RNA sequence: AGUAGUAACAAGAG
RNA sequence: CUCUGCU
């Protein structure tokens, strides 16, 4: 545990939340006012998230899945699937966002635990994580610290508060507005061996209060649904020509990558990326909606996939028509707030009406 | 004895005795679902918070004495504290683990004869037999199935009644077993549960499931018995097929359904043959039902049937020339008849399309308690003569009778709530509806058939509306005879080139026209194995299977449609679509087809391949002249005339030319590559047979015409057209 | 099958 | 003896009385 | 089963406003016969009300306009990409050990 | 080099790809504090489309009602709530017209269901609000309460059974000029009795609960759900059962038939429409929803369509299906918790209660809630604001896709009488119509036309999110067609994962939901087998059951490893208990224990399978081998699941959070309740199996029978002298306890 | 502080 | 000092 110091009583928001008293006894107070239900101030889209993704669709030289052994297959369907099954992990293991899922589904389990288990005392909890590096080895890693608070969590809406602190080689200083809730100190120096040579290199801790329900926690622990969303999509994605060729076409569609869809865009155009890029960009992308879930993503996807409907027809020759564009517009534009990740799926999305009708 | 002393022990304490005093039997089911506690709104989560506490789990209190409190490590595994709104007491994960590690141990060789539903399931899919997997442009049709077969012989009451005779005798009440089958699964039941432990309710739950039939609708492309149904997943895919044979016993029912069908599809399939004895007779020895080839199931399988008899002809095996309707197997003694499809309008105010048999013809009625002689005209009972052995058997075969004769006066006895479509509007079948409902109700349809003056007719005592007995007065061309009058005989018959099958004498005794037009789902999953998988398969499937080894093929069938196109219309790959087509219009749309196509030809460019895919299936027929100008084509459907329009684009065929892919009834059928040859420079000529589509009308030629009278034009002359989703269009009569 | 595509992170130190 | 191959709908009558 | 007493009440307050009771109502229901009310009541209707369909075509969807507060700052609970490891080679395996014992 | 998943949809439809759009995987939006607010929101909404009506105050109640029907016609797109009677009444004749007998056979399906109806039946539903305690109770629970007030005040003629003798009693009940009921305060326990006066019970008894709906998805804005009250619930089930009646006869509903009938009943008829188009004919699809559909569907209207549903029937039976609109066309809604005040300079917290509302200053609140209460404060009488006009989160569901279908029925070329001509789908507030015209502006008329009418029935068709496109593609009730229904596995992620009933329930579930997720949502095998991989690891660190070679350290570690090395087969362990995962394809429709069953050791299979383990408790054979489901959408789902009963099926803690509230009286009520019903099965093992049935009580039934059975049990000599005795010196003894209370 | 967003948590009841 | 973590 954690001694209950100043610093963390502070940072933990210990006796901040006010004395629950009766109305009858505090009416006469001055400036009793209801709670304040302002609309959240909205802020402006910035391209460090956009990197975000983009690391989260890379690929890692160390596997981050160690699933579990199903029972043996017997029936030649089974063993199709358990081919199909060894390229979906072999393209899925690799992935950076698969990287974000472990951390994310162990820190809420442990901190879900920690807050059940011990509900009056400051828990240290540490970041691990697990990989198997390209060599057959087994690297435990650390990412940092988090201190849970007071967990007296009733509500699924309650909400625990916990000192995050992660090691990091990026200085804020280069993009200072990223890192406005987080305090970084400057703890230690690493030396980095790179192709050239060695480098010295100063080596950052970003420490923030930050806070989870127990709703958030427990979505939290679920995040490797991600998985899901992502490979049935690919699996639909890739029967349906099987079903055309009359073959399987999971060889073809990964080693020799005869079939891409357009993934990205860069200066040059619409980059296409094969079967394992969009694998890869569609686990991202579902791992980014359970990081970043809030009403405004499910709002915002609701109205621009009735938006994306609309122009499908439009492609389809259906010529669709509406009845008011302008209070669609309206609806999907009450969802951009604040959220990076909403504000990103909406620039995305102007991008891909930018694409679709030219 | 521990019941009575609870019941004084709660009689003592003065508020439980006064809930126990009050309340009645019947307020019981009230109070017993009385509960403070709510339904939890989202169970995972709270799962998830729960199982880090210390004691999640409630248990009897009795847990507290035939469990240690803590383990060898010194874990708690129960506690003192008394589970909320129960007696129950908390307790750990760890208790149940140390029951499960030791434990007191009893016999469980009940265990499998109780569930034995789930046990059944164990060993069918050990016995299984694993065949090849398929990748195929699956076609699975939502339609009602069955998960649980259940005891047929025993209705859901006579299940419940055996079940409160096995697991609650005492509590049986007044009901008493009668059907045979009911004594006979209540006794082995009783011996095989015999000093069996496991709570009755679950016994009972069990034995509902195991008892009683349950179905379900569900997507499915194979077989729906519930042998195949329960390894749908196994079975059916997106885009593959494995197949697969449950193993143990199959119900015969399951087998002789799935063999009309089968039957049905490949005699269906074979008229469209220009061999369609071979064609036939390839067709069975290539297929399989169930896992078992179908050449070898006819000789051993009597199901009546005229598809049945006819695939039992082209082998040589005896027919009997007889089929079942209302649970009377008909057999012709003599006389002829034609189908034709006929709208009605039942007595209900709701309007049916009925298929009338046009011709005078005699039947010979068996049933399990009853035997007649039918004769009957167009919607008209000319005479019945009926031999059941008791009042209730008689009243059967004579509304079997009105029902068959499709009399008006039987459509139009219809009363009270009948519907002909089911919850998911797939049109039922009006024959059986009537019957249904008429062996519900018969009163009405007695009441308004008619009476008929009767004489002194030596055993052939008339019968009225009322059931009684009467020798002056009986129903119209209805007599009940006491001679007991009681066909079987299989007579060899000779099946010619077209399926014509006759006896010796040489009258057509089975013909295909009399098989059945209905597209059923089989009931075992049916497989053929010939180069083209898809000739017995339903109406999507032929269409979407058609169009995709059109566009498979499309780099050899564009070469043969330019040089050679007569021999791609003989191409056999279309026989089943033509299958589909209906017959009368088989011809006219293979010729207007063919022109089109020879017109595209004869014209400098205005190739179009997606119009080439959509219209060549229907080119396989022998072509018939006509000047008759079609808007779309229709192929048959389930019983539902699927439109493909010539211009334009229809849900039945679709092309996206955003991913140039083509469509088949929301099925992809794959891309067609681009044609630098197309250049379809909007006329296509290829729409409406001797006429050029010039492009948009401007207003000049005229305002607008209709396709079928736009034939009225001579040569030369444009004229704006009104062809297609009211896109009117500029044309002209061609050149030549 | 070994992924492919056309260290500040996990450094080596 | 007298068989019945296959018996569809519910069967029976409420006409006798 | 009767209506008297407060639930008379009740269902002669409930009712369209220019009828007084619940069997004056049902009367007037019994004996109504449609004579092309619903088309008297569209003719009535102003033409403004209507369902008028704008095409949707590929100049019509203009881009979504994003709000222009200050720029947006990570919200994650753990740094995603500026994230450091410090790693062992003890192989162990997951979910094996205590975690602060690996820190 | 920016990655966009959105540009896939460049290539691969939207539809096909239609998961990608839904970020389920995300937790759901929840709703934080009170839904004071969104009540009055929701309130003030409702009067403010039908401020041109009619103002009344109610006689009874007291409080004033609004009554738009026959109002101005609407004048501008914005939603409206004049409904016209004649307009209604043209439709519902119209609908029986092409229809015939529709109204007459289901009428006489809802007398048979009306007679054939128990007071049982009010037992299914949750969250019923409870007017004795002026909170949210199970049904079953509110029933009881209920059920014991009427006794206790006179109302005895419920003890029938029959559901129609319940609402006579509930009359009954409201023309009592006063009310007594038993409340508990604590200060020590005290059962104190209330006493209501006419007017109070009067407005008690028509109010109606809100709350916040939970855990909604699309909806980026929370809104507010309400729950009627026990007399309400009587009524309605009635009312429901006749339109789902009705219903079922309709071609273009599909609310009554669900999940793959809904699909097929639907595919059927866009199919039916399809085809019965001519083919030189112009066709167009409009989905939409209607904006404030359930604010806008007036109570008068279906009282107008219950009474020319029921023309010709028995008085009797008209009135029963009428009660249920007069009683919502008087309708009031709780406001719910209230609000909560904090003062920052003295740092404290209050919680106001929305009861004293009605007089609280205005300077407390910001400027919403100052407008919103100002506004409603008219409307507030005795805690609940009047909401005579609209339908708040109406359960008539059933009614209004009736209403809904007449209208688009209406659409038939013998009543719009001009070329162009409409049918469709029709499913709560959701619809899908198709429009069929020679030429685009026959399509705009039929498409004003039938928008027109809508308008005069009430419905609103919501132009903001809806549009028209070519026939062929459409949406509808979060169902995507594209020239035939494509899955949309993202809907069912949240399903999977750890459902939370038991080690047992939750295995076979897992298990069952991947397996229907391969037959509906076309779930590939790889895929299949994915989620098994990761339902088996979820399932494993949920419930603390790793394999016990595995060093993973954990409380319930040590009894696992144990238990690994004791068995001699460890493939026959089930995962509960560290063994290994044997499921693939082949074998998801299969029990863990009939799948390891030959695998298993017998005195591990003797253990596993005792029937005299304490942690297996059975209840009513209602609640046996079956879970409750809540989809992303839609209401709750009953899922049947395939589990053999071993010691994993036990029942997990409840929530003790009642025993430190006022109202523990009801926990120890359900304690004794429980202790009683547990030894008539006892007593009576079929109860459980099927209802019991008498009119005596529990002890006559219970000693007649314990007598019986000591009589036969010894004549089989199961029982000597000496019990024989004691047990009918027992039953004296009981009798002589009940006779002298 | 911070979570979060139209109203709340930042423990609550004895 | 006791109780509760969906009431
Ligand atoms: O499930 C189908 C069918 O198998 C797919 C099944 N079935 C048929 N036979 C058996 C059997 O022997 N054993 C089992 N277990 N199952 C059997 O029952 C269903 C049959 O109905 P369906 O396929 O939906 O349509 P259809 O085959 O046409 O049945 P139905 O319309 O009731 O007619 C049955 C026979 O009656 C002939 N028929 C009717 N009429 C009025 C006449 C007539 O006036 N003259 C003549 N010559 N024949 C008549 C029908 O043509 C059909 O042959």
């Amino acid at each position: 545990n954690m001694k209950k110091t100043s610093q963390l009583k502070w940072a933990l928001g210990e006796n901040m939340a006010p004395e629950k008293v009766d109305f009858e006894d505090c009416k006469d107070v001055n400036d009793l006012k209801q709670y304040d239900s302002d609309e959240p101030e909205p802020r402006s889209l910035a391209c460090w998230i956009q990197s975000e993704f983009n690391k989260a669709c890379e690929l890692t030289d160390s596997s981050w899945v160690e699933l579990d052994e199903i029972g043996e297959d017997v029936a030649p369907i089974e063993h199709i699937a358990s081919m199909r099954r060894n390229y979906f992990t072999a393209e899925v293991s690799h992935c950076r966002a698969t990287e974000y899922i472990m951390k994310g589904v162990y820190i809420n389990t442990a901190l879900l635990n920690a807050s059940c288990a011990a509900m009056d005392d400051f828990q240290l909890i540490p970041m691990i994580s697990k990989c198997r590096t390209k060599e057959g080895r087994r690297k435990t890693n650390l990412y940092g610290f988090i201190i849970k608070g007071r967990s007296h969590l009733r509500n699924d809406t309650d909400v625990v508060n916990f000192v995050s602190m992660e090691f990091s080689l990026t200085d804020p200083r280069l993009e200072p507005h990223k890192w406005e809730k987080y305090c970084v100190l400057e703890i230690g120096d690493m030396l980095l061996r790179t192709a050239v040579g060695q480098v010295s290199r100063p080596m950052f801790l970003y420490v923030r209060t930050n806070g989870t329900s127990k709703i958030k926690m427990k979505w939290g622990m679920e995040m490797r649904r991600c998985l899901l969303q992502s490979l049935q999509q690919i699996e639909s994605m890739i029967e349906a020509e099987s079903s055309v060729k009359e073959k399987d076409l999971t060889k073809e569609f990964f080693e020799n990558k005869s079939e891409t869809w357009p993934i990205g865009e860069s200066p040059k155009g619409v980059e296409e990326g094969s079967i394992g890029k969009v694998c890869r960009t569609l686990l991202a992308k579902s791992v980014f909606n359970s990081l970043y879930a809030s009403p405004q993503l499910e709002g915002f996807s609701a109205e621009s996939r009735k938006l994306l409907l609309i122009v499908q027809a439009l492609r389809d020759n259906l010529e669709p028509g509406t009845f008011d564009l302008e209070g669609l517009y309206e609806a999907i534009e009450e969802c951009l707030i604040n959220d990076p990740w909403v504000l990103l799926n909406a620039s995305w999305f102007n991008s891909f009406l930018t694409h679709a009708l030219r | 004895m521990e019941r009575i002393k609870e019941l004084r022990d709660l009689m003592s304490q003065s508020r439980t005795r006064e809930i126990l005093t009050k309340t009645t039997v019947d307020h019981m089911a009230i109070i017993k679902k009385y509960t403070s506690g709510r339904q939890e709104k989202n169970p995972a989560l709270r799962m998830k918070w729960m199982m880090a506490m210390k004691y999640p789990i409630t248990a009897d209190k009795r847990i507290m004495e035939m469990i240690p409190e803590r383990n060898e490590q010194g874990q708690t595994l129960w506690s003192k504290t008394n589970d909320a709104g129960s007696d129950r007491v908390m307790v750990s994960p760890l208790a149940v683990t140390w029951w499960n590690r030791n434990g007191p141990t009893t016999s469980t060789v009940h265990y499998p004869k109780v569930y034995k539903t789930y046990f059944e399931k164990v060993e069918r899919l050990k016995h299984g037999t694993f065949g090849p997997v398929h990748f195929r442009n699956q076609v699975k049709i939502r339609r009602r199935v069955d998960i649980n077969p259940g005891h047929a012989d025993l209705s859901a009451k006579e299940a419940q009644d055996v079940i409160m005779e096995v697991v609650f005798p005492n509590e049986v009440g007044a009901r008493i077993l009668t059907s045979e089958s009911q004594l006979t699964i209540t006794k082995e039941k009783k011996k095989e549960l015999q000093d069996c432990k496991i709570a009755p309710l679950m016994v009972a739950y069990m034995l509902e499931r195991e008892l009683v039939r349950k179905t379900r609708f569900l997507p499915v492309a194979g077989g729906t018995s519930s042998v195949y149904i329960e390894v749908l997943h196994l079975t059916q895919g997106t885009c593959w097929e494995q197949m697969y044979t449950p193993g143990g016993e199959v119900r015969n029912d399951d087998v002789d359904q799935s063999l009309i069908i089968a039957a049905r599809n490949i005699v269906r399939r074979a008229t469209v043959s220009a061999d369609p004895l071979a064609s036939l007779l390839e067709m069975c020895h290539s297929t399989q039902i169930g896992g078992v080839r179908m050449v070898d199931i006819l000789r051993q399988n009597p199901t009546e049937e005229q598809a049945v008899d006819i695939c039992k002809a082209a082998m040589g095996l005896r027919i009997s020339s007889s089929f079942s309707f209302g649970g009377f197997t008909f057999k012709r003694t003599s006389g002829s008849s034609v189908k034709r499809e006929e709208e009605v309008l039942t007595g209900n105010l709701q309007t049916l399309k009925i298929r009338v048999h046009e011709g005078y013809e005699e039947f010979t009625m068996v049933g399990r308690r009853a035997t007649a002689i039918l004769r009957k005209a167009t919607r008209r009972l000319i005479q019945l003569i009926v031999s059941g052995k008791d009042e209730q058997s008689i009243a059967e075969a004579i509304i079997v009778a009105m029902v068959f004769s499709q009399e008006d006066c039987m459509i139009k006895a219809v009363r009270g709530d009948l519907n002909f479509v089911n919850r998911a509007n797939q049109r039922l079948n009006p024959m059986h509806q009537l019957l249904r409902h008429f062996q519900k109700d018969a009163k009405v349809l007695f009441q308004n058939w008619g009476i008929e003056p009767i004489d002194n007719v030596m055993g052939m005592i008339g019968i009225l509306p009322d059931m009684t007995p009467s020798t002056e007065m009986s129903l119209r061309g209805v007599r009940v005879s006491k001679m007991g009058v009681d066909s079987t005989e299989r007579v060899v018959v000779s099946i010619d080139r077209f399926l014509r099958v006759r006896d010796q004498r040489g009258n057509v005794l089975l013909s295909p026209e009399e098989v059945s037009e209905t597209q059923g789902t089989e009931k075992l999953t049916i497989t053929y194995s010939s180069s083209m998988m898809w000739e017995i398969n339903g109406p999507e499937s032929v269409l979407v299977n058609t169009y995709q080894w059109i566009i498979r093929n499309w780099e050899n069938v564009k070469i043969q449609w330019s040089q050679d196109p007569t021999m791609l219309y003989n191409k056999m790959e279309f026989e089943p679509f033509q299958s589909l087509v209906p017959k009368a219009a088989r011809g006219q749309y293979s010729g207007f087809v063919r022109v089109l196509f020879q017109q595209m030809r004869d014209v400098l460019g205005t190739f179009d391949t997606v119009q080439i895919i959509k219209l060549l299936p229907f080119a396989a027929a022998p072509p018939e002249q006509s000047r008759m100008q079609f808007s779309s084509l229709t192929v048959n459907v389930r019983g539902s005339g699927m439109r493909i329009v010539v211009r334009g684009n229809s849900p039945v065929f679709n092309y996206n030319k955003a991913t140039k892919r083509l469509t088949v009834l929301g099925k992809d059928a794959g891309a067609l590559m681009e044609d630098p040859d197309e250049g379809t420079a909007g006329v296509e000529s290829a729409v409406l047979r001797g006429f050029l589509i010039l492009g948009k009308e401007n207003k000049r030629y005229g305002p607008a015409l209709s396709i079928n009278e736009l034939s009225n034009l001579a040569k030369g002359e444009k004229a704006n057209v009104l062809i297609g989703q009211g896109d009117v269009v500029l044309v002209m009569k061609r050149k030549r | 099958y070994s992924p492919t595509s056309p260290s500040p992170t996990s450094p080596s130190y | 003896a007298a068989a019945a191959a296959f018996a569809a709908a519910g069967a029976a009558a409420a006409a006798a009385a | 089963f009767e209506i008297t007493g407060t639930m008379r009440r009740l269902a002669d307050q409930s009712l369209p406003p220019n009828f007084s009771s619940l069997e004056n109502f049902r009367a007037y229901v019994d004996g109504f016969e449609p004579n092309g009310c619903i088309e008297g009541k569209l003719s009535q209707m102003s033409k403004e009300v209507n369902a008028r369909i704008e095409p949707f075509l590929r100049t019509t969807p203009r881009p979504l306009r994003l709000p222009d507060g200050p720029p947006c700052s990570q919200r994650s609970k753990f740094l995603l990409m500026d994230a450091l490891k410090l790693s062992i080679e003890d192989p162990s395996h997951e979910g094996e050990g205590i975690p602060l014992y690996d820190a | 080099m920016d990655v966009n998943p959105t540009l896939l949809f460049l290539k691969v439809p939207v539809q096909n790809a239609i998961s990608t759009t839904f970020p389920y995987t995300g937790d759901p939006p929840y709703s934080h504090g009170t839904g004071t607010g969104y009540t009055m929101d929701t309130v003030n909404r409702t009067h403010k489309y039908s401020e041109k009506g009619k103002w009344t105050t109610n006689t009874e109640t007291g409080a004033p009602q609004l009554n738009p029907i026959d109002g101005p016609l609407p004048e501008d797109n914005e939603p409206s709530g004049y409904a016209q009677t004649d307009c209604v009444l043209e439709a519902m004749a119209f609908l029986e017209e092409s229809h015939p007998g529709i109204f007459e056979n289901s009428c006489l399906e809802t007398m048979e269901i009306v007679q054939q109806t128990r007071v049982d039946k009010l037992t299914q539903g949750r969250q019923t609000y409870d007017w004795t305690l002026n909170r949210n109770q199970p049904a079953a629970t509110a029933l009881a309460n209920t059920i014991e007030v009427f006794r206790s005040n006179g109302l005895t003629a419920n003890e029938s059974g029959r559901l129609i003798d319940f609402l006579k009693d509930v009359m009954d009940s409201m023309d009592k000029e006063e009310m007594e009921i038993t409340t508990h305060f604590q200060r020590t326990i005290g059962k104190k009795k209330q006493r209501l006066n006419k007017r109070s019970y009067l407005i008690r008894a028509l109010t109606l609960n809100t709350m916040t709906k939970d855990a909604e998805r699309g909806k980026l804005k929370r809104r507010a759900i309400a729950t009627p009250g026990m007399q309400i619930r009587g009524f309605v089930y009635f009312v429901e059962a006749l339109a789902r009646s009705i219903c079922e006869k309709l071609e273009q509903s599909g609310l009554p038939v669900g999940g793959n009938e809904k699909k097929a009943k639907l595919a059927n008829v866009v199919r039916k429409m399809m085809t019965n188009s001519q083919d030189t004919e112009l066709s167009f699809t409009i989905t939409g929803d209607n904006t404030k559909w359930n604010e806008n569907q007036n109570p008068r209207m279906f009282l107008a369509m219950i009474t020319y549903i029921t023309r010709n029937q028995p008085e009797w039976f008209r009135n029963v299906l009428s009660i249920a609109p007069i009683m919502f066309s008087n309708k009031m809604a709780r406001l719910g918790k209230g609000y909560m005040f904090e003062s920052k300079s003295m740092k404290l917290r209050t919680q106001v209660p929305a009861e004293m509302l009605a007089n609280i200053d205005l300077k407390y609140f910001n400027k919403s809630t100052r407008e919103k209460i100002e506004k409603i404060r008219p409307l507030l009488i005795d805690g609940t604001a009047s909401l005579s006009p609209g339908m708040m989160m109406g359960m008539f569901n059933m009614l209004s896709t009736v209403l809904g279908v007449s209208i688009l029925n209406l659409g038939q070329k013998k009543y719009t009488k001009t070329t162009y001509w409409w049918d469709g789908l029709q499913s709560s507030d959701d619809f899908a119509l198709i429009v069929n015209a020679p030429n685009h502006e026959g399509i705009q008329a039929g498409v004003d036309r039938f928008y027109r009418t809508c308008k005069l029935v009430g419905i609103n068709m919501s132009k903001k999110k809806s549009y028209i496109n070519r026939t062929g593609t459409f949406e509808f009730t979060s169902f995507f067609y594209r020239y035939g229904f494509v899955a949309n596995f993202s809907m069912e992620l949240p399903s999977f994962g750890v459902s939370g009933i038991n080690e047992s329930a939750d295995m076979s579930v897992g298990v069952t939901v991947i397996k229907n997720n391969m037959i509906n949502n076309d779930l590939g095998p790889a895929t299949a087998q994915m989620a098994l991989q990761l339902f088996i690891k979820d399932y494993r660190y949920t419930y603390r059951c790793h394999r016990g070679d595995t060093q993973i350290q954990t409380r319930r570690a040590f009894e696992l490893k144990k238990l690994w090395e004791q068995t001699r087969s460890k493939a026959g362990l089930l995962v509960s208990d560290g063994g290994p995962n044997l499921y693939n394809i082949r074998n998801l429709h299969i029990p863990e224990v009939c799948l390891k069953w030959e695998l298993m050791d017998e005195d591990y299979q003797g253990r596993l399978c005792n029937p005299m383990n304490p942690f297996v408790s059975h209840k009513e054979i209602d609640s046996v081998n079956n879970a409750v489901v809540m989809p992303a959408h839609g209401p709750a789902k009953s899922m049947e699941y395939d589990a053999v009963a071993t010691t994993h099926s036990w029942i997990p803690k409840r929530n003790r959070s009642i025993l430190n509230t006022s109202q523990r009286g009801i926990l120890e009520d359900e304690q004794m309740y429980q202790k009683c019903c547990n030894l008539f099965e006892k007593f009576f093992p079929s109860s459980s199996y099927r209802r019991p049935v008498g009119i005596s009580s529990m002890v006559e039934a219970m000693v007649s029978r314990a007598r019986i059975d000591a009589r036969i049990d010894f004549e089989s000599g199961r029982i000597k002298k000496e019990e024989f005795a004691e047990i009918m010196k027992i039953c004296s003894t009981i009798e002589e306890l009940r006779r002298q209370k």
